[PDB]
């Protein structure tokens, strides 16, 4: 269709203005190519021209399917832009028009309706809700409603399950509860595909749900995913181990029995490999995910233990990217303050003690008081047991006396207080 | 990082 | 809290 190729604005202007059916289509057609151009495709200069109001219009015409499919093409790529832009569409009335179309005879028209209602719902809380009111779910369900998703274009579920995880997306509000207990069936039957896109935003979705107050957390566990997700947790790909670790670290941020079900899961046999992982971010979360671990009650604390997970901590907490000792500062913290006397030697023997003195050079006030607040619990510990001054020795053969005495003299009341404590009754 | 919140139609 | 929600 060489004809409708870098087309002027104006041009487009003239054959949507025209009176002609046909004039319209090429002109569409046009206006779609220039949205579509590898960049800057003028998204303002289509607004401006007052183009919306027609391709909204073009929607409703089910006896040129061409045009519809057209403009349900401009006018996603207009949606793709800036919140301005998407309002734009929305403004026209796109999102009703685009929910019919979702029925469409034709699957590329449909899957084009189900990408643009996608880049509406991704603009955040307010358009989210406002697609879900005007009753998007239903009809999007209704299209992986079959025996097995794999007898649908491959391309046409990915776009689904993307559209899906974007209803399931954005935090203030989160999405509405009733709606959220609509989708998650099918979800979870996204969850089990085999295609590695349609796995990793299916975990995106579940990451997003379970990101929040440990009552939706709940909703996400009830439906007996966690299995699935410590699975897809020691997949080979990383898109798909990056969602299911931030789905699986935020579960274990809910309730003691919401983080036994990770436990029960299976999931500490994968953490050796996560917390050795090449990538600092996987690494990262991962040293998270176990310090709301260590958090939690001391039988799984000894999970923690048996699995043979504090050599690991104490590696990441030698060597690792910064952000990620801090993160092992916390699963120490943690650690220490609700483990038991055995635990907290435990700990100690495997070589907590020196890199944990070692991080107390770093400039992080936060970190620091982290620190030095799991050394008092281990001192703490070893009260209880008179071997306070064998602690002592070890603090000092390292350097970390040399450290908590120069800490003395910080400028943060929490830190040389904290010090000065420490000092004035252990050293 | 996570799947864009939009995406345009390239082509 | 000793649990930090995606607060990291």
């Amino acid at each position: 269709n060489q004809g409708t190729v870098n087309w002027s604005v104006e041009d487009i202007v003239k054959g949507i203005n025209s009176n002609n059916l046909e004039s319209q289509l090429q002109a569409t057609q046009a206006a779609r190519k220039l949205l579509s151009r590898e960049k800057q495709p003028p998204i303002d200069n289509i607004i401006r021209a007052g183009l919306i109001p027609k391709f909204v219009s073009f929607l409703g015409k089910t006896d040129c399917s061409p045009i519809q499919f057209e403009s349900a093409w401009a006018l996603t790529n207009i949606a793709s832009g800036t919140s301005e832009q998407t309002k734009a569409v929305v403004d026209g009335g796109a999102i009703p028009a685009f929910i019919s179309l979702l029925a469409s005879p034709h699957a590329h028209i449909s899957e084009q309706a189900v990408w643009a209602l996608g880049n509406i719902a991704g603009d955040g809380s307010a358009f989210r809700d406002l697609v879900i009111k005007h009753g998007a779910i239903d009809p999007l369900l209704a299209l992986l409603a079959v025996p097995d998703l794999s007898t649908l274009a491959c391309g046409y579920l990915r776009n689904l399950t993307w559209t899906l995880s974007n209803l399931c997306r954005n935090k203030n509000p989160a999405p509405p509860l009733d709606a959220v207990e609509q989708i998650l069936p099918t979800l979870v039957r996204l969850l089990h595909h085999n295609d590695p896109e349609v796995l990793a935003d299916s975990c995106w979705a579940i990451s997003y749900l379970t990101d929040g107050p440990n009552e939706r957390i709940e909703m996400v566990v009830k439906k007996g995913v966690v299995p699935q997700l410590v699975k897809l947790l020691g997949a080979t790909e990383l898109p798909i181990v990056t969602p299911a670790l931030r789905a699986i670290g935020n579960i274990v941020t809910g309730t003691d029995e919401q983080t036994q079900k990770v436990i029960d899961a299976g999931a500490l046999a994968v953490f050796p490999s996560l917390l050795t992982n090449p990538k600092t971010n996987i690494q990262k979360e991962a040293t998270w995910t176990m310090s709301n671990i260590t958090a939690g009650r001391q039988d799984q604390i000894q999970q923690v233990v048996n699995h043979g997970l504090v050599p690991f901590l104490v590696g990441v907490l030698s060597k690792a990217d910064f952000k990620t000792q801090k993160e092992a500062a916390w699963a120490i913290t943690n650690y220490t303050s609700g483990g038991t006397v055995e635990q907290i030697v435990y700990l100690v023997h495997c070589g907590i003690i020196e890199p944990l003195m070692n991080l107390l050079s770093a400039k992080d006030t936060k970190i620091i008081q982290v620190i030095l607040d799991a050394i008092s619990n281990i001192f703490q510990a070893a009260e209880k047991l008179g071997e306070t001054e064998k602690l002592s020795i070890m603090i000092e053969e390292c350097g970390g006396l040399d450290k908590i005495e120069a800490l003395q003299r910080h400028e943060n009341e929490s830190v040389y207080k904290a010090s000065l404590n420490l000092i004035e009754k252990y050293f | 990082a996570a799947p864009p919140k939009k995406k345009r139609k390239v082509e």
